[PDB]
RNA sequence: GAAACUGCGAAUGGCUCAUUAAAUCAGUUAUCGUUUAUUUGAUAGUUUACAUGGUAUAACUGUGGUAAUUCUAGA
RNA sequence: AUUCAUAAUAACUUUUCGAAUCGCAUGGCCUUGUGCUGGCGAUGGUUCAUUCAAAUUUCUGCCCUAUCAACUUUCGAUGGUAGGAUAGUGGCCUACCAUGGUUUCAACGGGUAACGGGGAAUAAGGGUUCGAUUCCGGAGAGGGAGCCUGAGAAACGGCUACCA
């Protein structure tokens, strides 16, 4: 079966077609998350460690973690699970999914390089893929560059250059959770609003109390007159 | 903002801010070509507009105004006879400032002036005063339309009273000064446009009076107001100038060069020229060009020589030389100016000429251009040549500027030696100025400074400074410099055994002088105190790279076997460059010594060369991991082990997160090579923030050199270049402070990041067993509470302490540490900290001690820490006679932890209903405790007091 | 239905809006608001079918988004905002203030008022009760809650609310001899003076009202709105002064003025 | 300003009369027997801060399975 | 009319809320600091009230059939007590209790080509018949069964079984 091996440190990944059944059989009976020794797979993988993460069968159905069977089964999938994207809020769909036990009928098996062996793979270890995007939140920028609190993130924003024909310029992200005078003004206005509300309520309560006391006094006077 | 609504959406209705409307608004009624009501008249303009406004506006104020004035406006003669009452009512209703009714009133006011123009003159002053109050009132309540109505009415009055107002425009301007000088930019801008129409209509004779008055006024926002007013007057249409622009420019010019006019007037003229030059095309500007050039020729004089010079700088800089048709004319003007002043102005002029002039003209005049610089700018030629290099260095070289610099060096040689040191000091770093370095020097200095070098007293830093600037020049010397340098070298080592920061830099400067073995011996005699300095390393690197290997050098290297190891200490420094030179330096010593360079050294050098960017972020990580794998795989000697491990800690000092990932993975698998060394490196980094690192460096005698190099300009483009020129001038004015400051900038970095302790803590966490063995050195921090120190000078951050406590819990046998009981007691102190996370960390370390009784109750103690299960655990675990209650035999051991835990929970700010209930619970379990155990809790509360 | 409805058929719309039965199939459904659906006049009907200022719904929306309409001194931008009885509608650009008062026929009438009259409205006290923290409050017929009411104010009284500040200026007690306005039943829109209030515990109270012409009619208390003392209303009344007039005389005076 | 996340709507409208004989429905009551998005009005000084995390992912980059679907696996 | 509104005391909570949000604009104080303060709006948030609604509910009112006279109650039928569940009342369900409840004033059962009404036709009046069908209300989405989401669904141009 095909093997989709990913080296996450480099972010690289490549496929290997397999014909001999010895490596395929040492892959048999394993489970997603278990580790296998690359040398059993082949000399090119001597010294490597492969973690099983999933795969697809001869009919394309994916493997699902948590179901411990070597055969397909129809499972009722919901929000926030693999192998299913709900179209409608609260939607649940029962779909056939392959079990988590490796078997002969797996068309492709996905592997993650846990540890690098003595030899270097041409397409995985020898190449690197840069990250597509850089940090956006201010604290993430500081963490990435190890900046101090006094140092301003504004000067350490990663900028990417774009050329359109002969024209050229640069683009940078919008930081969120950046301390700006507008946020301070909003906080101050909110505090002032709440304080003023409290004072107004106290004044109104006091005036009502005075009115009640005056009415109470005059009615008591009238009762005294009646006596 | 900066990306204004250039691309409009498909929405039919869009929101627009008041500032947006104001910015787009422009006061010029004539451009509007829409049909106007007053164009068609049967009786009068006022009546024609009066009936229409009755139809459209229904405001209460306008309705009241209409009724009062309806009867008296039926005919033009009736309006004339009743003009007084009509104007009073119009003024009265406008003062109410009712926006619903302003538009009809303001329009009618203009049409009122239209009917009886010459008669309106007696009303003129009141009408303008009313508008000024309205526009001032309009600032309070936002409405862009109100401003549009008001200023168009002002513009209309100007159009109808154009003849009379022009005769006394100075009076009209006098009324509008509050508007032209108002704080708001737009109110001044709008008024300027309205007054601009009158100016373009003026006769030349009347204009000359007006320009004189405003320039007299110029001697807040008035300068900007005049700037907008005049530039609007000349500009008529896109890439085109008004026909009258010739006379206005000529009249503005003649006054500006007139001695009586203030210098601000010429600067005002300069700012005008930038605006119109930018606005107008070449063809529209040709007629304007000739009038100045003729006037400059006609009015050239000694008194106005500076003023003409300043405006000429304005022309050359404006849009570079693109707008200038014929540079040859300017060159003739420049020659006439030189034949008939301020040095700085010319330096600014010629430098811009070099950059902006066409190639053909400069070829004809480059030779005369530089000879003039030697003629008068020879006093400040260095400031000039620097500015010329910054503007266009390549052009200066092409036109033989270096040769003239040689002549300047050989002409003004004695008076400004130190300035030459500053200039050549600044230009070394730039590679493009390599040709300037290749310039040969006049020999007479190289004898003179050498003569002082042969007999120089060095007993204080002040004496040392004298050699430094002479040393900087001496590098270009060709007269066998090595023989002279060496005697000074032994002198400086002998006189200052313990160098300061400044002394180290000079030694590198002195080494930098050397050009293609004894001097190698001299540096080897005293290098332990100079390895850290970057300049010293660079000079040493240039030396050894120059020397060719031979058996004699092998003997020199043999005499000092500890050389290689000592240099390894540099790899812990916070500076990338210093490490790189040490790597380059270390390699060539291996060539001179003949010992084979390990491949690890080459690989580490490559890593330093890789830029620190997100694109290269991953690439850096693999390289560090790969070399680490190589280092672990291949057995090596102590030097390689000392090399690589120190280099790894150097990578921690780097401020790039990907670098940290590689080293943090590499170090735990390679520390076994030298466990003692790695601990020393970790220990040092922990103590670096506590250690106070201050760069103490010589301060030369302060120089009071400062002056206004150039005039101030409102336009940003000219001002920035002026600031650049002045910065160079100020730098050269104080040569001692400039020379000394430049050295500081290029010295390098010595201040470790304050977080460096955190990096070492991560290393310690990854390898607890090393910390456990070496607990002796790390013990004091716990007993000091991680506070330097009764007032506390500094203390560890909360994150740092948290990582520290993790390491303690990870020790395999905490019980057998150097001071277990004292650590155990202090872990008691942390167990009761108000922060529950600290308490959990302390408990984990306490559970690291193997005690059978505590293990029996390990779960209950943990549950007490957890906020969710805190309440139920108290009732089940601590209830007297409970099934799960602590046994009496084990009560002695567990109870102190229980009491101290509850103490921390008791310190929570009892601030929310859940939190308040928590404080009530912790006090309510006290009666369950025996009285001796109740007593100790009270003691714990009183211990802090 | 599985939830709240959002459409209103023209035939099912309130009769007093006077909507064409063939203009379309649907009528404006008043959104939730101060007044009930059947006792409210949406702004679209008022601006289009009554004032004729707008020719269709879209133009009404254009007017509203320009923020030219104010209800009780507040700008409203909802086409189907349920303006109702004793509501003040202010148009500054046109300079009018309208008070929504039923005519004798039982329909909301275009009644223009002065600014000083537009500064205040009237509210029937639907409820009085102590709120949280022991703060008394009164709920009026238009959903306004006013805290710290005058203690003498009780249910069925009328309170003069100042729009700018939303506070009670004066009040009228519900007593015999008071001037009242009918807001329901086939006597809707009439005006008279209270004569007697018949009470039935556990049932609907009945009120006898005498007009200026000496005619008497009985109406449930829920449809009575005190508007002042006899001869001294606190608001300007529409033409006809809430007097019901017969059909024959209607023919008569139409002929006379014609 | 595509895509995606987020919020709202999709329980309105339109169609048909199968079941249903105190059921539906009409009129007339009650909630002191309860839920109520939204509108409208009131209503909260008692709760590193110049502002916290991934305990995190989509869109996106890239490697793939299935004959096939508004299928989706690994990184 | 209330154990109502509200308030108070003592504790309780895998226990909430009490603004880490956004647009436009740049005013006022000064000890001149990117110091302090400050405007017009949007979106959220506890509780109360109002509104749109929902749920249940009190009384009266349905065509033919007595050659349908007794029905309901074992497996809730009538009612009491306690609990569970419900947004909530309530045999709605559970456990223990009693033997109750409707009926010749037609229960119960059967038929209905029975969705109900506003209305339509005819007639002199009484009546007879029609009303799927422009509005109101109820039920459904081939037939039964069960559900996530959401304020609101037992939704079907949402999901899951079984039957065809
Ligand atoms: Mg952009
Ligand atoms: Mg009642
Ligand atoms: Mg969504
Ligand atoms: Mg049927
Ligand atoms: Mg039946
Ligand atoms: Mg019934
Ligand atoms: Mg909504
Ligand atoms: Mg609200
Ligand atoms: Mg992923
Ligand atoms: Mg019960
Ligand atoms: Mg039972
Ligand atoms: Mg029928
Ligand atoms: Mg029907
Ligand atoms: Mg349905
Ligand atoms: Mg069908
Ligand atoms: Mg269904
Ligand atoms: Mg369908
Ligand atoms: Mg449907």
């Amino acid at each position: 079966m095909k093997l989709n091996i990913s080296y996450p440190v480099n972010g690289s990944q490549k496929t290997f077609e397999i014909d001999d059944e010895h490596r395929i059989r040492v892959f048999f009976d394993k489970r997603i998350g278990q580790e296998v020794d690359g040398e059993a797979v082949g000399d090119e993988f001597k010294g490597y460690v492969f973690k099983i993460s999933g795969g697809n069968d001869k009919q394309g159905f994916p493997m699902k973690q948590g179901v411990l069977l070597p055969t397909r089964i129809k499972l009722l999938l919901t929000k926030n699970v693999s192998c299913y994207r709900p179209r409608r809020d609260g939607e649940r769909k029962r779909k056939s999914v392959r079990g988590a036990i490796v078997g002969p009928d797996l068309a492709v098996l996905a592997l993650v390089i846990v540890k690098k062996g003595e030899q270097e793979l041409e397409g995985l270890t020898d190449t690197t893929v840069p990250k597509r995007l850089g940090p956006k939140r201010a604290n993430n920028i500081r963490k990435f560059f190890g900046l101090s609190k006094e140092d301003d993130v504004r000067d350490f924003v990663i900028r990417r250059e774009v050329t359109k024909g002969e024209k050229t310029y640069t683009k940078a992200p919008k930081i969120q959770r950046l301390v700006t005078p507008q946020r301070l003004q909003r906080k101050r206005h909110q505090r002032a609003l709440k304080v003023r509300n409290a004072q107004a309520q106290r004044e109104a309560a006091a005036e009502y109390a005075q009115l009640l006391a005056k009415r109470l006094s005059e009615r008591k006077a009238e009762k005294a007159e009646i006596r | 903002a900066k990306q204004r609504q250039t691309t409009k959406s498909s929405k039919r209705y869009r929101y627009s801010s008041f500032k947006a409307r104001i910015d787009d608004l422009k006061i010029e009624p004539a451009r509007n070509l829409e049909k106007r009501v007053h164009d068609y008249v049967e009786s009068s303009h006022f009546l024609a507009s009066f009936d229409q406004w009755k139809e459209i506006n229904l405001s209460a104020k306008f309705t009241e105004f209409a009724a009062e004035i309806e009867h008296d406006v039926q005919t033009l003669p009736q309006i004339l006879y009743h003009d007084k009452k009509i104007f009073n009512s119009l003024v009265s209703f406008i003062n109410f400032h009712d926006e619903f009714s302003l538009q009809p009133l303001l329009d009618l006011l203009a049409q009122f002036c239209h009917d009886l123009g010459p008669d309106f003159l007696k009303f003129y002053e009141e009408a303008i005063k009313t508008l000024i109050n309205l526009l001032d009132a309009a600032i309070e309540f936002e409405s862009s339309n109100v401003f549009e109505w008001g200023f168009n009415c002002l513009a209309y009055i100007f159009k109808y009273l154009s003849k009379f107002l022009v005769k006394k425009l100075v009076l009209t301007c006098d009324l509008l000064i509050p508007l032209l000088s108002h704080s708001k930019e737009y109110l001044s801008r709008f008024s300027a446009e309205a007054l601009s129409f009158l100016v373009r209509k003026c006769p030349v004779s009347n204009l000359r009076e007006f320009v004189r008055s405003v320039f007299e006024k110029l001697e807040t926002n008035l300068y900007e107001g005049l700037l907008i007013l005049f530039t609007e007057s000349m500009t008529s249409t896109q890439e085109t100038l008004h026909s009258k622009a010739k006379a206005i420019m000529s009249v503005l010019l003649h006054e500006a060069l007139t001695k009586s006019s203030p210098e601000r007037s010429v600067s005002l003229l300069s700012d005008i020229w930038m605006n119109i030059s930018k606005y107008a095309s070449i063809e529209s500007l040709l007629p304007v060009y000739e009038v100045m050039y003729q006037d400059f020729n006609d009015s050239l004089d000694a008194t106005n020589i500076d003023r003409i010079l300043k405006v000429l700088t304005t022309i050359v800089f404006s849009e570079s030389g693109r707008k200038i048709p014929d540079w040859n004319k300017i060159t003739i003007l420049i020659e006439r100016i030189m034949s008939q002043l301020s040095q700085d102005k010319v330096a600014f002029l010629f430098a811009l000429f070099i950059r902006n002039s066409d190639v053909k003209t400069l070829t004809l005049f480059h030779q005369k251009l530089f000879n003039y610089a030697l003629t008068n700018i020879s006093d400040c030629f260095l400031e000039f040549f620097q500015f010329a290099l910054r503007l266009s260095y390549e052009r200066v070289f092409s036109f033989n500027g270096l040769k003239f610099l040689q002549l300047f060096l050989k002409k003004n040689w004695q008076s400004q030696g130190k300035k030459i040191a500053l200039f050549f000091l600044e230009v070394d770093d730039k590679p493009e100025l390599q040709k300037v370095r290749e310039v040969n020097f006049p020999e007479e200095f190289i004898l003179s400074i050498r003569d002082f070098f042969v007999t120089a007293e060095i007993n204080d830093s002040n004496d040392l400074f004298e050699i430094y600037w002479r040393a900087i020049i001496f590098k270009y010397s060709k007269l066998q410099n090595t023989e002279i340098i060496i005697p000074l070298l032994e002198r400086i080592f002998s006189t200052f055994a313990s160098p300061d920061n400044f002394t180290k830099d000079m030694v590198g400067t002195l080494l930098k002088i050397y050009r293609k073995n004894n001097l190698l011996k001299t540096i080897l005699d005293n290098y332990e105190n100079y390895k850290e300095s970057l300049n010293f390393l660079r000079g040493w690197n240039k030396l050894v790279s120059n020397l060719h290997p031979s058996e004699s050098l092998k003997g020199l290297m043999s005499h000092y076997p500890s050389l290689l190891l000592s240099l390894t200490d540099n790899f812990m420094l916070p500076d990338g460059k210093i490490r790189y030179e040490t790597l380059e330096l270390m390699k060539t010593l291996m060539i001179l010594q003949g010992m084979q360079v390990p491949d690890l050294l080459s690989s580490c050098m490559v890593i330093e060369e890789i830029p620190l960017t997100l694109q290269n972020a991953r690439d850096l990580t693999i390289r560090i991991k790969n070399v680490g794998a190589e280092f672990g795989k291949t057995k090596t000697d102590k030097l390689v082990s000392s090399f690589f491990l120190k280099y790894l800690f150097g990578l921690l000092t780097v401020r790039f997160s990907p670098v940290w990932t590689g080293v943090f993975d590499t170090l735990p698998n390679v520390y076994t090579k030298d466990e003692a060394l790695v601990w020393k490196l970790v220990l040092s980094f922990i103590k670096l923030p506590d250690e106070n690192q201050n760069l103490d460096y010589y301060q030369p005698l302060l120089e009071d050199g400062a002056n206004k190099v150039l005039w101030d300009s409102s336009v940003v483009r000219l001002r920035d270049t002026i600031d650049t020129f002045s910065h160079i001038w100020s730098k050269y004015s104080t040569q001692n402070t400039s020379i000394i400051s430049t050295t500081i900038e290029r010295r390098g970095n010595t201040t470790y990041p304050i977080l460096i302790r955190n990096q070492a803590l991560k290393v310690m966490l990854s390898i607890p067993q090393v910390a456990e063995n070496h607990f002796v050195d790390i013990a004091p921090f716990v007993y000091n509470d991680f506070k330097t120190y009764r007032v506390i000078t500094g203390s560890w951050t909360e994150v740092d302490r948290n990582v520290f406590l993790k390491t303690l819990s990870k020790f395999k046998n905490i019980k057998n540490v150097y001071s277990a009981t004292e650590l155990h007691d202090h872990l008691m102190v942390l167990l009761g900290s108000r922060n529950t996370d600290v308490q959990k960390l302390a408990l984990d370390a306490l559970l690291a001690y193997k005690n059978p009784t505590l293990n029996k109750y390990r779960d209950n103690l943990k549950n007490l820490l957890d906020d969710t299960l805190f309440k139920d655990e108290i009732t089940t675990f601590l209830t007297e006679n409970g099934s799960q209650s602590i046994k009496a035999e084990d009560e002695k051991v567990v109870m102190p932890y229980v009491l101290r835990i509850f103490f921390g929970r008791a310190q929570v700010p009892p601030t929310s209903g859940q939190k308040r209930s928590r404080k009530i619970a912790v006090i309510s379990v006290l009666p369950n405790f025996k009285k001796p155990y109740i007593n100790d809790f009270l003691s714990l509360a009183s211990e802090r007091l | 239905a599985r939830g709240p409805k959002k459409h209103l058929k023209r035939l099912a719309a309130p009769h007093h809006w006077l909507l064409d039965k063939l203009s379309g199939c649907y009528a404006p459904r008043p959104s939730a608001g101060p007044h009930k659906l059947r006792e409210s006049l949406p702004l679209i009907v008022f601006l289009r079918n009554r004032l004729k200022y707008a020719l269709n719904g879209r133009e009404v929306k254009a007017i509203l988004m320009q923020r030219h309409v104010k209800v009780d001194g507040k700008v409203r931008t909802d086409t189907t905002y349920p303006a109702g009885f004793m509501d003040v509608i202010t148009l500054d650009a046109t300079n009018e203030n309208f008070r929504l008062v039923y005519d004798v026929k039982g329909r909301f009438a275009v009644h223009r008022i002065t600014d000083e009259e537009a500064s205040y409205k009237l509210g029937k006290v639907k409820k009085v009760q102590l709120g949280k923290k022991g703060v008394p409050y009164v709920v009026t017929h238009d959903g306004r809650t006013i805290r710290y009411p005058d203690p003498n104010i009780k249910v069925n009284d009328t309170v003069k609310i100042d729009l700018a500040s939303g506070k009670i200026t004066d009040f009228i007690k519900f007593d015999a001899g008071k001037l009242v306005y009918v807001t329901g039943g086939r006597n809707l829109g009439r005006i008279g003076t209270i004569v007697h209030k018949e009470r039935h515990d556990g049932g609907f109270d009945l009120v006898h009202i005498k007009d200026s012409l000496d005619n008497t009619f009985v109406t449930r208390l829920n449809n009575v709105f005190v508007i002042g003392e006899q001869g001294k209303p606190y608001i300007s009344l529409p033409k006809g002064k809430g007097i019901k007039l017969s059909i024959a005389e209607e023919r008569d005076r139409r002929r006379a003025q014609q």
